[PDB]
RNA sequence: AAACUGCGAAUGGCUCAUUAAAUCAGUUAUGGUUCCUUUGGUCGCUCGACUUGGAUAACUGUGGUAAUUCUAGAGCUAAUACAUGCCGACGGGCGCUGACCCCCUUCGCGGGGGGGAUGCGUGCAUUUAUCAGUGGUGACUCUAGAUAACCUCGGGCCGAUCGCACGCCCGGCGGCGACGACCCAUUCGAACGUCUGCCCUAUCAACUUUCGAUGGUAGUCGCCGUGCCUACCAUGGUGACCACGGGUGACGGGGAAUCAGGGUUCGAUUCCGGAGAGGGAGCCUGAGAAACGGCUACCACAUCCAAGGAAGGCAGCAGGCGCGCAAAUU
């Protein structure tokens, strides 16, 4: 899955935007790639589009079908999810505890 | 406390009901002796 | 401005207060409460201005936060809520009680009154209304709404209520030969019986009142409280009971103390 | 007469169509020591602006006047004569305020010279703050 | 924005002001909400001090009035027949106060049906065959049918409400303000006010 | 610590450019409005789960851009964030409905007087209409009551919240608070109205008006009253008691100087009220802003630049340049 990265300028991709320029967009609480300091700020960002072109810095991947080969970086060493679940309901779902 | 205060005022509005009706009674028996007068 | 004023200068300040014009730019603007800005006196004001148990607003706030002040019955810990008029202000260790009744010169008197009168306090009503269900509500001077009132308290009446439960005891009707603090306008804290309500429709009615010296005066009717049944006051009076003796009389009367006691 | 404007004219308090087998007319009494003329009572006449048969309410102040021009409709304009105190010369200057007034058509028998009383109310318009309360006709004016 | 203000305006006298101030917000117009006819489309606001309003953008229910005999039931607008105000908002069928609209008389005439007892609008001949308030025109006891008779002595309806109940379609008078609350909600005209308003229909359609 | 959340940042401070019935002042009105907060009411009034659901930040990790208090993808994880929702009180009332039923009168038909299952609906707020006329005013189309309905999915309330001290009770009952909350009231105001009051000018005498001028009627908009704005109307409105236009080295006032008594001149300047943040304009959030130590353009000016882009607003405190006769410490 491509989830979009930078432009070659540092400007991130926009979700859903569907051009391959940049464009200036009235951003808002609730948005990508901005931000905002005070309660109802509305600042206007440069972001980069969602058309993929020759004209980018990194592209941001995500991996979801496992395929045949083992790759060195990847799916070598595993991490454990630092935290475990905290609210008793979400504890109970975890270890498939009952309601008694 | 809201069933207490409802019976306590309507226990005292009761009363102050008998002295306002002992008063209209009172200017109705002075109009039966303003007639008598 | 474009929105409410949290500050309070020091020389815009109410005059009653007494504060000076030299130790601050700023006075204490009271906390929004039941009595008026114009018409309270804050705490702060009445422990390190008058009492003068603090200095400082830190000390205070030193003895304010330590739940000691027990404003009419509830303990306060906001060092510019405003105490107004016939609020008692408990302070429980010292074991001392007072009750915010004006001296005859505009301010605030501090007031030292028995444990046994503290109990309760005298409010004038300000209106009457009936509530949601036929529920006759009854708002004071002090904005303590009370439900089921009794029926034969009207618009501008006195309650005598108890501090500890928030009950009327017994009302002293608005009617002539009444007492009467005064607690607006040049002939505020003045006392005497109530003699003639003159109405004016459409505009501010005016009321006649007997001083106990026979020195008649007259205040709009809004200025005007009521504080006993005929010439028996409900509280107990400030010394000078209200009476407002005159500038002469103030001068030889200082005369005469500063020389007989010595 | 009446229903003349686009709209039906009537008074939005009084309901005019209980099952039958005259119009009953609403009115208030002002207050400040005023009567009521019958026409307001007795009339057929709607104005939502009349201080017996609309929906505005006299408070604050009562002024007077003399009348000048009844012109446009159901609206008068009073002139206001009073003498300003200039200090310097211890003398007065006539100067003359002329207010817009509504005039309700319960008050018929009014000419340009009849000392009009007014009452404050809720701005009726750009101009207008003042209703009429009653009409006294000018010192002589019979016949 | 849109602004509200009195100091745009000429004096009186006939001389204009010049601004001592620039727009203020307390000073706000919104857009006309002009609400029509459809599915309903209810827009919120956020206006002064955090409160709702509630803009009709399309209303079709409203909860109208019967004032004659007291019954008020929430029908469908159809039509847009008559405005006061512009001769345009009939044209573009927009819903405001003191519109004169079309309804449905339908939850009316169930309820006359099921309170009187005597079938309304409905021409002669034309039976009702399905066998649905034939049941709900007879079937009482003794003293209820009495009750119901007594109370048919009071139902004589007007024959400007006879006529309009026929063709299932009631004229009523927006007596709410849809693009302030929200509601299309009124009362059916009666007497000289259908009186007025039917005329008027008649004047501009003729 | 950080971070989410909450609250504040709309006060204070500065300056006086604009503004001449405006601002402002005294004086009333708000029975025409709005109001975070405090304060007091209210918060089992609706008859119909021993606590639920999905995140997201801080954190860890992978970054990109020359550059910003720029931010992207990934992995977890909370709530008084964001949603979602009961049980209880609670058993029954009260209005219609109306099967059914008992009695009294008429021999009988009929007329009355009682119970009556099931179903419908029900509280405060909302919007519309109708009826009667608890407490209140100088006056309400007030407050309260009754009826009939409505009740927005961009959604009113009816507590899934958190702390101290622990108890009584053959598992159930409770104390002291904190926070939250619809609505009423109160305080703090704000907003728009009433009356009267302003410097010079006539080399400014007629002005305003179918691009609203004054008024009517009905809406729209607005927190509400109003040509505030639309549509159709009517032809008004103001002026030699100086309108209208122009000027002002004009923010208004409390005040200042001078001073026999009258006056004359000043008031940018520490308190009140107003206005503006380089000039205009538009708006997000919020109880409150048309905010500028918020954002969005345009105009003018100006900063950084790997030349693609980014950032700016001292009429806040210092300080600098300039301007000047003229004004202080980064």
């Amino acid at each position: 899955r491509i989830s979009g990265g930078n432009d070659k300028q540092g400007f991130p991709m926009k979700q859903g935007v569907l051009t391959h320029g940049r464009v200036r967009l009235l951003l808002s609480k609730g948005h990508s790639c901005y931000r905002p300091r005070r309660t109802g700020e509305r600042k206007r960002k440069s972001v980069r589009g969602c058309i993929v072109d020759a004209n980018l810095s990194v592209l941001n991947l995500v991996i979801v079908k496992k395929g045949e080969k083992d790759i060195p970086g990847l799916t070598d060493t595993t991490v454990p999810r630092r935290l475990g679940p905290k609210r008793a309901s979400r504890i109970r779902k975890l270890f498939n505890l009952s309601k008694e | 406390k809201n069933k207490e205060e409802a019976a306590e005022y309507a226990k005292l509005l009761a009363k102050r009901m008998k002295e306002a009706k002992e008063k209209r009674q009172e200017q109705i028996a002075k109009r039966r002796r303003l007639s008598s007068l | 401005a474009r929105g409410p004023k949290k500050h309070l200068k020091r020389v815009a300040a109410p005059k009653h207060w007494m504060l000076d014009k030299l130790t601050s730019v700023f006075a204490p603007r009271p906390s929004t409460g039941p009595h008026k800005l114009r018409e309270c006196l804050p705490l702060i004001i009445f422990l390190r201005n008058k009492l003068k148990y603090a200095l400082t607003g830190d000390e205070v706030k030193k003895i304010c936060m330590q739940r000691f002040i027990k404003i009419d019955g509830k303990v306060r810990a906001d060092i510019t809520y405003p105490a107004g008029f016939m609020d008692v202000i408990s302070i429980d260790k010292t074991g001392e009680n007072f009750r915010l009744i004006y001296d005859t010169k505009g301010r605030f008197a501090v007031h030292r009154i028995t444990p046994e009168e503290a109990k309760y306090k005298l409010c004038k009503v300000r209106k009457i209304f009936v509530g949601t269900k036929g529920i006759p509500h009854l708002v004071t001077h002090d904005a303590r709404t009370i439900r089921y009132p009794d029926p034969l308290i009207k618009m501008n009446d006195t309650i005598q209520i108890d501090l500890e439960t928030g009950k009327i005891t017994d009302f002293i009707k608005f009617d002539t030969g009444n007492l009467c603090m005064v607690t607006g306008g040049a002939n505020l804290g003045r006392i005497g019986v109530i003699t003639n309500r003159e109405r004016h429709p459409g505009s501010f009615d005016v009321v006649h009142v007997k001083d106990a010296n026979g020195n008649s005066f007259a205040t709009r009717l809004s200025n005007i409280f009521v504080i006993g049944k005929g010439n028996k006051p409900w509280i107990s009076l400030p010394r000078g009971k209200g009476i407002r003796l005159t500038i002469a009389e103030e001068r030889d009367k200082r005369l005469a103390a500063k020389q007989s006691s010595g | 007469d009446i229903q003349t404007e686009r709209a039906y004219q009537k008074q939005p308090t009084i309901f005019q169509n209980k099952k039958r087998v005259k119009l009953p007319r609403y009115y208030k009494n002002i207050g400040l020591g005023f009567k009521t003329p019958k026409e307001a009572i007795e009339g057929t006449y709607i104005d939502k602006k009349c201080p017996f048969t609309g929906n505005v309410s006299i408070r604050g102040r009562i002024l007077s006047g003399v009348v000048t021009k009844m012109k446009m409709q159901r609206t008068i304009v009073i002139r206001r004569d009073y003498l300003h105190y200039i200090r310097k010369y211890n003398r007065f200057e006539k100067r003359h305020k002329n207010m817009s007034v509504h005039l309700s058509p319960c008050f018929r028998d009014v000419q340009i010279g009849d000392i009009v009383t007014v009452g404050e109310c809720r701005p009726l318009s750009k101009t207008v703050r003042f209703n009429v309360l009653k009409v006294t006709k000018a010192a002589g004016t019979k016949k | 924005g849109i602004s509200r203000d009195n100091w745009h305006k000429r004096r009186k006298t006939g001389g204009k002001r010049k601004p001592y101030h620039k727009k203020r917000k307390y000073e706000l117009g919104r857009p006309a909400a002009n609400t029509k006819i459809g599915p309903r489309r209810i827009h919120t606001v956020r206006v002064r001090g955090g409160n709702k309003k509630y803009r009709a953008l399309r209303l079709d229910v409203g909860n109208f009035s019967w004032g004659s005999e007291c019954c008020t039931r929430k029908t469908r607008i159809i039509d847009v027949v008559y405005n006061a105000s512009n001769n345009e908002l009939v044209r573009t069928k927009t819903l405001v106060k003191n519109c004169i609209v079309l309804i449905d008389s339908t939850p009316y005439r169930q309820w006359y049906e099921s309170h009187y007892a005597l079938p309304l609008g409905r021409k002669k001949g034309a039976k009702l065959t399905p066998e649905e308030e034939e049941i709900l025109n007879k079937k009482r006891s003794k003293k209820i049918q009495k009750k119901y008779d007594e109370r048919k002595k009071n139902a004589k309806i007007s024959s400007l409400l006879e006529e309009q109940f026929q063709q299932g379609k009631l004229l009523a008078c927006i007596a709410s303000r849809p693009g302030q609350c929200g509601r299309a909600d009124g009362y059916v005209l009666e007497g000289k006010e259908l009186e007025f308003y039917l005329r008027k229909i008649k004047a501009r359609k003729g």
